[PDB]
């Protein structure tokens, strides 16, 4: 049975356990003998399996701390947009946005930072934002600072809701484990209620307020002309007039007439020829479909009256004959273990973040959006970084499932024991797939600079030369290219004109074009391959010998997180599942930078420009990436060396703080360099020789001081090697694209 | 107040973050009212 | 743009259908029953519950608006 | 600009001179290890035993050096 | 137990009647989670500021100081923002709402009745009986005040006249 | 509250029998043994009989309105709505702002029925399903007390499909309930 059941007042609200740091964990309540019990006290905090062996307690604690996640982005939310409210341009961005650069951020005069506040437009000046959220609010037909500040109000409100409802969770009404193990029942309600009445609500919304707003910006109406959402509401009139189907009433959709709602629901296609986004009508439809798929297959799970389905039974059922007794047992795995659910939502919401990235490029489904290209890099940028970084945490977290919850008396010869029973023969082959990918990839790149350094340009692997052609993504092209009419006879355009067709200029600017593959194309194609595939294969090595291997036959027993198993066997530093996932998020950041790389430079060369009066567009670099990206040193001097004069000629501009960010983030990276280098044992020593000087002078800390230990010290150095990269990788993108667009 | 929430107070992080906020503050004051000083007048 | 006709007796006769097809098609596919009465009905609608009249009257309201849909595009119902 | 490149070099000289003398001194013993000298210049580590003792050898000192003076000399 | 206000509605568990006003009217359960004191001390202090507003628009609208514009008390507000009383004004009920603080804190250490600041200068509530009937009509009038400035307000928006001058 | 008029004994489809839910045990009244769709053994019988008297309440008083307007017209409305009658003055009291205040404060009340409804779940109320205790002049307290219910809930139920009828045939003929 499907039921409510809670504990009343388990936790009783008090600021006893505030003053009494490592609480939660018992070798940490008692006290900080030495520094390392501060870095455990914060390493341990929001582990609860360790801390307690009560699932009930487990997923308590996490339901609250998801509680407090969405009131912080809550309040974020209503951060930005009062911030959109109160100390932006976005009524001067409405009336002229083409003109405009989008800035929501004001610095103070302190210290000379006030040159920071550039010249954007719009009688404004301030810092240049790269977020979007313009182009949100008028795709939402926001029109005034009042609707931004009743945003703000509306955030704020949830944020306090969502605290609240933490707080009474946790210490007023906290479920039981019987409530929390409902997968059908919280499938369901997901699926049906969150996801399609949130796709519903939004295609109402667009319906009755963003459609005809945005209709009337597009058709050039003034924003303080423009009636309001609530006169669209209740005249039906007024929304007859823009579209005309509204006369006819909901007679047609409770009929199954549905076609006399073309005007306002219609498979179109393509980008608005005005504002350079995806149709908002198309919009409409796409959330309403969405809303009906989802609310019906929310209805597919047993919860109580018998209709649907049970993921057990259907997990038993599918077996096979390579595969002994198949998918049983991970109904229990996935409904006793938070660590395997949190691995596969984290993987699933990365590779999330990486498609949508993708596809939010190439339709721009915001109005105003593609042609603002410091927008467009910075969230194909970002939702890449998020995407890597679920990614890698999805195998931190498999593999810590594997080394706490994994019971092999309840695995036995399903699909997880076959993996383990067999995870030799994966790995060989992943790492020789490995080693062929990294030569056929990187060895051409090598072959041609050697060529081009030779002078037997003729004997590169180059589109003058020996070719190297995408033919398979060709075709694909070709084929979305002439789907319109052909195998989607109602879409009047193809959904990407990436794949091909006419340009798309918005303001005398390229908004979206063909991009065409060539033998440079094929190549980081495969270096995108053979990167994703080394990165896999660290993660899956670490997560499928967590447990044991032929060098530790007790692994599990070490744990998930431990330094070494000494000197001994040759040496087995690094040998678990989180040193495993260390050097992954090192390979995800080559990985990740790669494809940023390759998105700002084909974007750059080939897609972003200015197109002239003769109808040609001319390339903010003008074709550098056909010729120069298919060497080592093109990518050095027309990519990097080329494109980071911005960043370094913006001392003076309101691109200095980019500048110094850039300086700053070198200096991050070369610094995690001393932890990575580096080990325990010198530190040690140092402090001790320092301890000395101190204790000469009569005093010393009660907490001895001591060393960071080996996994520590590794955490740092990954830490802050990723933040110096990514943040001199931020600096470049934002300067170059800020400066050139 | 409650002598558990002033110990919460007292702790290490907060009373550093406070602590540092207040010398930023008054760094930047000291900046905002005599700014440019390269040198101590003499 | 497909063709989606105007209510009609054929739209109402293939929506009934569809309901009763997927009726009788629930009587027969619908492993587990709920816990509760049944519709006071005999013979082999003898198990038939409200919970599962109310799954096959849904299921039966998709498959008639599919049906009408896809039979306007084709143009045979219209 | 040459007085503040000047002591940069100062901190390399300083910086690399520290590393090395350490290594130097401490190469007989340390309060982690105080029995070095019987396991010689250049082993790898004494394990995870006292909190981890990881790069503990005057090798050590001279390879982490070695960052230091081609750090100095650039 | 049925409120005694609501008969179809439950009493609050919190509420038993021994507050001064206490009908039972608790419906959406604020006094289950929050402290009935505090909420108290709020509503007294929304009871006097609303009553003291009311006194306040019909004095000034029948009389304003010689030495100020004369304003209806709306307007008075944003002419005060700018004048600087009400910064003024502002900053003297922070003060007094410094040890204000003091004493919420107090009341939660259960030191405290909630609203009784010991503020009897004139002495008309030292007989027990009195000071019960006249609890209950400080409680009555704080809601009656603090429904009508409500009015007040709203009804100068709507229709940009002074209560008084409405009222014929 | 006669056992032959409701409660157990009664059935409404002999063919199918009274049902076996909570909801028939011969206390609840209104009882004429009709659930042929069963409804009563899914949904809680306390909701749907809260339902039912607000529905029978609700179209008791607006089909006793629809005669009323159609009868004598208040001063005063005739000219400021215009001279359209039902549904046509629905739209009139919009336009106007009556139905807007009246909606707000009967929002206003139905907010302490949802507190009331939910307190049958949250805190365990015992009140009686559409019990309110609004009898200021006494007829509860007396003898005639379960045939004043039984005549509420008939009442109700005759009044439901007489609004729909009067509804449907001002939509049709243009014309009030009197007609
Ligand atoms: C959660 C996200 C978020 C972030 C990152 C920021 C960031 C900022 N806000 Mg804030 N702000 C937020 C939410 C956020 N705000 C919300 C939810 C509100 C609504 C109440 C505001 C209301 C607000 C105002 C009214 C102002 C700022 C200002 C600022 C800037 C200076 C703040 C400062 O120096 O405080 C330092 C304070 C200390 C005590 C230290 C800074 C860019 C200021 C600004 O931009 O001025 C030009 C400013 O005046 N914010
Ligand atoms: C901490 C990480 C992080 C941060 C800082 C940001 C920051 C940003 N995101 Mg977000 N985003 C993240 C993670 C993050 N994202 C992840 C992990 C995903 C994948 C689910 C997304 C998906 C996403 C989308 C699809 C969009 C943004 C957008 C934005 C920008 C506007 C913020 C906003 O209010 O959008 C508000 C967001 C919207 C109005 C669009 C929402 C549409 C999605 C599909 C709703 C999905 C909801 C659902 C419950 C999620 C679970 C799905 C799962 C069950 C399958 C901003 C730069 C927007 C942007 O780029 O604007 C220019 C935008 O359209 N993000
Ligand atoms: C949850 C979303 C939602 C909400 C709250 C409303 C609300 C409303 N719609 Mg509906 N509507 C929706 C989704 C929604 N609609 C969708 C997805 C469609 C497309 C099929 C429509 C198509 C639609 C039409 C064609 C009409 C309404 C109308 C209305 C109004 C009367 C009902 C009301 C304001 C009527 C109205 O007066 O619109 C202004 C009207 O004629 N709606
Ligand atoms: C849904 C997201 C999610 C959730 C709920 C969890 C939950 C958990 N993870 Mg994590 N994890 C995630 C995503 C997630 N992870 C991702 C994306 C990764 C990949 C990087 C990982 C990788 C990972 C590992 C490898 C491990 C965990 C562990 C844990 C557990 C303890 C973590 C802890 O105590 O943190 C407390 C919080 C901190 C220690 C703070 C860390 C923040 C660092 C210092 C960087 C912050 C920089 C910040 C952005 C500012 C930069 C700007 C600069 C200028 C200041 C806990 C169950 C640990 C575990 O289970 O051990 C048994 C563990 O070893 N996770
Ligand atoms: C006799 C009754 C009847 C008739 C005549 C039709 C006729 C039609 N229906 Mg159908 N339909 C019916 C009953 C009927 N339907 C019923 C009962 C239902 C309810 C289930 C539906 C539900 C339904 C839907 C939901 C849709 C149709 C559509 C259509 C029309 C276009 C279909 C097409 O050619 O797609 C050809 C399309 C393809 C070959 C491409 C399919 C690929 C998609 C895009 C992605 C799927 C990939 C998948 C995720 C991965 C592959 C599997 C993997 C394991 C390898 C067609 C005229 C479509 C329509 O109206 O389009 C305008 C439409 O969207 N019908
Ligand atoms: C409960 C349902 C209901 C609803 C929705 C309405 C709605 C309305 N009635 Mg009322 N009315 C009701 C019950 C209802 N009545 C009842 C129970 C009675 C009998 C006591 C009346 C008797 C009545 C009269 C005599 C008049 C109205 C009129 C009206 C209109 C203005 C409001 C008013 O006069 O008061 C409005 C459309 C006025 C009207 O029709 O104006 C043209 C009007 O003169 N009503
Ligand atoms: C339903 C809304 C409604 C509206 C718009 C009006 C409007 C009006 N009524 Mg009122 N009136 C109403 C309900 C309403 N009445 C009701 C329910 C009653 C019955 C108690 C009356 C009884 C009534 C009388 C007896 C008189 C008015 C009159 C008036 C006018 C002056 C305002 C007033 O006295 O009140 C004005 C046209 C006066 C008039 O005739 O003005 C034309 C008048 O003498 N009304
Ligand atoms: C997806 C591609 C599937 C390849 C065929 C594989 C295939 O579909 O097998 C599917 C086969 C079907 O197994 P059963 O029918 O026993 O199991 C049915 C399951 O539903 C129950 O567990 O399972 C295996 O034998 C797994 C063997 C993996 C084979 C390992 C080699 C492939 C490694 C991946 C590298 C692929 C590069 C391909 C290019
Ligand atoms: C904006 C702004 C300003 C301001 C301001 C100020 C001071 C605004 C103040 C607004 C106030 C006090 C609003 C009060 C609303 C009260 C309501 C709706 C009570 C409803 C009670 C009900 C329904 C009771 C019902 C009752 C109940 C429950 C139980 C008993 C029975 C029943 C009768 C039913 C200025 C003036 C400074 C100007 C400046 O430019 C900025
Ligand atoms: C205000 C307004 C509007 C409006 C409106 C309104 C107020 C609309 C109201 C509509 C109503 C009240 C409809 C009622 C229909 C009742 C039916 C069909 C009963 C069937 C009973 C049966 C089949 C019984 C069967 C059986 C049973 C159970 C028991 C006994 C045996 C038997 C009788 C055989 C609009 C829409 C015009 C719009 C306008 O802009 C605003
Ligand atoms: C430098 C270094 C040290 C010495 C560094 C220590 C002990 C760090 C102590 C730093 C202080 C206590 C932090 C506070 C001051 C910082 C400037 C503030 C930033 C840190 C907070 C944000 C946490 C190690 O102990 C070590 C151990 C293992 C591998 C590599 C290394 C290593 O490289
Ligand atoms: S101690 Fe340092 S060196 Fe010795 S094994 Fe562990 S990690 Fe490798």
């Amino acid at each position: 049975k499907v039921s409510i059941t809670v504990d009343k007042d388990p936790v009783a609200t008090s600021f006893e356990k505030w003053a009494q740091p490592g609480h939660f964990s018992r070798t940490l309540a008692k006290g900080p003998k030495t520094t390392t019990w501060i870095w455990n006290l914060h390493a341990d905090a929001h582990d609860f399996d360790s801390h307690t062996s009560s699932l009930e307690d487990i997923s308590r604690k996490i339901f609250s701390a998801h509680f407090g996640q969405l009131s912080i982005i809550f309040l974020w939310l209503s951060g930005m947009y009062f911030h959109g409210a109160r100390f932006s341009n976005y009524s001067a961005w409405l009336s002229n946005p083409t003109a405009v650069k989008p800035s929501a951020q004001v610095v103070w005069p302190i210290v000379g930072q006030e040159v920071l506040n550039g010249d954007v437009g719009g009688g404004f000046q301030g810092v240049q934002i790269t977020s979007g959220f313009f182009q949100i609010w008028r795709a939402s037909g926001i029109t005034s600072e009042v609707e931004l500040y009743w945003c703000a109000l509306a955030g704020l409100l949830m944020s306090g809701l969502m605290i609240f409802a933490g707080w009474f969770h946790y210490h007023k009404a906290a479920p039981k484990l019987e409530w929390f193990q409902n997968a059908e029942s919280m499938l369901n309600h997901h699926l049906s209620g969150l996801l399609g009445l949130g796709c519903l609500s939004w295609a109402g919304h667009q319906i009755h307020v963003s459609l005809p707003i945005n209709k009337l910006l597009d058709a050039g109406v003034a924003p303080q002309e423009i009636p309001l959402p609530h006169e669209f509401l209740v005249n039906r009139d007024l929304m007859a007039q823009l579209y005309p189907s509204f006369s006819k009433g909901l007679v047609p959709f409770f009929t199954l007439n549905w076609s006399e709602y073309s005007d306002f629901l219609t498979f179109k296609g393509g980008l608005n020829p005005v504002t350079g986004g995806l149709w908002l009508s198309d919009t409409a439809h796409h959330h309403l479909a969405l809303a009906v798929l989802f609310i019906v297959a929310g209805h597919m799970y047993r919860t109580n009256w018998g209709i649907g389905h049970s993921m057990k039974e259907i997990l038993e059922a599918h077996k096979g004959p390579f595969t002994g007794e198949g998918h049983k047992g991970l109904y229990e795995v996935l409904i006793t273990s938070w660590h395997a659910q949190l691995s596969i939502n984290l993987a699933m919401l990365g590779s999330l973040s990486i498609i949508i990235a993708h596809h939010m490029y190439a339709m721009p489904p915001y109005p105003y959006i593609a042609t603002d290209y410091p927008t467009q890099l910075s969230l194909f940028t970002h939702h890449m970084w998020i995407g890597g970084f679920c990614v890698c945490g999805a195998a931190a977290h498999a593999g810590i499932f594997m080394v706490r919850d994994y019971n092999p008396a309840q695995n036995y010869n399903n699909l997880l024991d076959r993996v383990i029973r067999h995870r030799d023969a994966i790995i060989s082959h992943l790492n020789w797939i490995c080693i062929f990918l990294g030569f056929h990839s990187f060895g051409l790149y090598i072959h041609n600079d050697t060529m081009r350094a030779l002078g037997r340009t003729q004997d590169m692997f180059s589109d003058t030369a020996i070719q190297l052609k995408p033919v398979f993504a060709q075709w694909v092209q070709n084929i979305h290219t002439v789907a319109p009419g052909n195998t989607t006879p109602n879409a009047l355009a193809t959904a990407s004109y990436a794949f091909g067709g006419n340009v798309v200029s918005v303001g005398n600017k390229v908004a979206m074009m063909p991009i065409s593959l060539g033998t440079a194309d094929f190549m980081v194609h495969h270096i995108h391959a053979f990167t994703i595939h080394v990165t896999v294969l660290i993660l899956l090595k670490g997560v499928l010998f967590s447990r044991n291997s032929r060098l530790i036959p007790d692994k599990a027993n070490l744990g998930f997180r431990f330094p070494c198993d000494g000197p001994g066997r040759g040496g087995t530093c690094q040998s678990s599942a989180w040193d495993s996932v260390f050097l992954g998020l090192f390979w995800m950041y080559n990985c990740i930078s790669v494809v940023i790389f390759h998105f700002s430079w084909k974007m750059q060369s080939d897609v972003w420009g200015t197109v002239q009066a003769d109808n040609t567009v001319t390339h903010i670099t003008g074709g550098n990436f056909a010729q120069s990206a298919i060497t080592i040193n093109g990518w050095l001097r027309d990519f990097l060396w080329a494109q980071a004069s911005q960043v370094i000629q913006s001392y003076g501009s309101s691109l200095s703080a980019y500048g110094l960010i850039f300086l700053g983030a070198h200096f991050i990276w070369a610094f995690s360099l001393m932890f990575l280098f580096s080990g325990r044992g010198y530190w040690q020593e140092l402090i001790e020789s320092v301890v000395w000087a101190h204790n000469k002078l009569n005093f010393a800390p009660a907490i001895q001081p001591r060393a960071l230990s080996i996994t520590q010290g590794r955490a740092v150095g990954l830490a802050h090697y990723l933040l110096g990269g990514i943040g001199t990788t931020w600096a470049f993108f934002l300067a170059r694209i800020i400066s050139v667009g | 107040m409650d002598s558990n929430f002033l110990k919460y107070l007292s702790t290490a992080p907060v009373l550093l973050t406070v602590w540092l906020s207040f010398t930023a503050g008054l760094v930047i004051e000291a900046n905002r009212f005599f700014p440019d000083m390269l040198y101590f007048p003499m | 743009v497909p063709q989606t006709a105007a209510w009609s007796a054929k739209t109402c006769s293939v929506m009934v259908i569809s309901n009763l097809l997927c009726i009788v098609a629930g009587r027969y596919v619908i492993q587990v029953k709920g816990s509760g009465p049944s519709l006071p009905l005999t013979g082999s609608f003898s198990n038939f519950g409200l919970p599962e009249l109310l799954a096959t009257t849904s299921l039966g309201h998709i498959v008639g608006s599919g049906a009408i849909l896809g039979l306007s595009y084709v143009g045979l119902l219209s | 600009g040459d007085f503040l490149v000047h002591h940069a070099i100062a901190l390399g000289l300083h910086t690399t001179a520290l590393i090395l003398v350490k290594g130097a001194l401490d190469a007989r013993g340390s309060k982690l290890m105080p029995d070095k000298k019987d396991f010689g210049y250049s082993f790898p580590c004494d394990g995870p035993g006292r909190g981890g003792t990881c790069d503990i050898s005057a090798w050590d000192a001279f390879y982490l050096s070695m960052f230091w003076m081609l750090n100095t000399i650039g | 137990d049925f409120s005694a206000a609501v008969p179809f509605l439950k009493r609050p568990s919190n509420l038993d009647g021994t507050l001064a006003g206490d009908v039972g009217f608790d419906p959406l359960g604020f006094s289950d989670v929050f402290d009935l004191r505090v909420l108290r001390e709020a509503e007294l202090k929304h009871g006097r500021f609303a009553m003291l507003a009311v006194l306040g628009f019909l004095v000034q609208e029948v009389y304003t100081f010689p030495f100020f514009p004369k304003m209806a008390p709306v307007d008075a507000h944003d002419y005060f923002v700018t004048q600087g009383g009400g910064s003024q004004i502002i900053f003297w009920i922070s003060f007094v709402e410094i040890f204000g603080v003091v004493a919420l804190f107090e009341l939660i250490q259960g030191k405290r009745d909630a609203g009784d600041f010991a503020f009897d200068p004139l002495g008309l509530g030292k007989d027990e009986a009195t000071l019960a009937r006249y609890k209950v009509a400080e409680i009555k009038h704080a809601r009656l005040a603090m429904i009508a400035i409500g009015g007040f307000i709203h009804q100068f928006w709507v229709t940009k006249q002074t209560v008084l001058e409405q009222l014929g | 509250g006669a056992g032959k008029l409701q409660g157990e004994g009664v059935t409404a489809i002999p063919f199918a029998g009274r049902p076996k839910t909570p909801a028939f045990d011969g206390t609840w009244a209104g009882d004429t043994g009709f659930d042929p769709l069963t409804i009563s053994a899914w949904l809680d019988i306390r909701f749907l009989r809260e339902a039912e008297l607000k529905h029978c309440r609700v179209a008791m008083l607006a089909a006793a309105g629809a005669i009323a307007q159609d009868a004598f017209t208040f001063p005063g409305t005739v000219e400021t709505f215009g001279t359209g009658k039902m549904t046509a003055l629905h739209d009139a009291a919009v336009k106007t702002g009556t139905m807007g205040q009246m909606l707000v404060w009967i929002g206003f009340a139905e907010i302490f029925s949802t507190a009331a409804i939910l307190q049958w779940y949250t805190d365990g109320s015992t009140r009686k399903p559409g019990d309110f205790g609004f009898d200021p002049l006494g007829f509860s307290k007396g003898k005639d007390a379960a045939r004043l219910e039984l005549c509420e809930l008939k009442n109700g139920r005759l009044a439901m499909i007489a609004i729909g009828g009067m509804i449907h045939h001002y939509l049709i003929t243009g014309k009030g309930p009197l007609e």
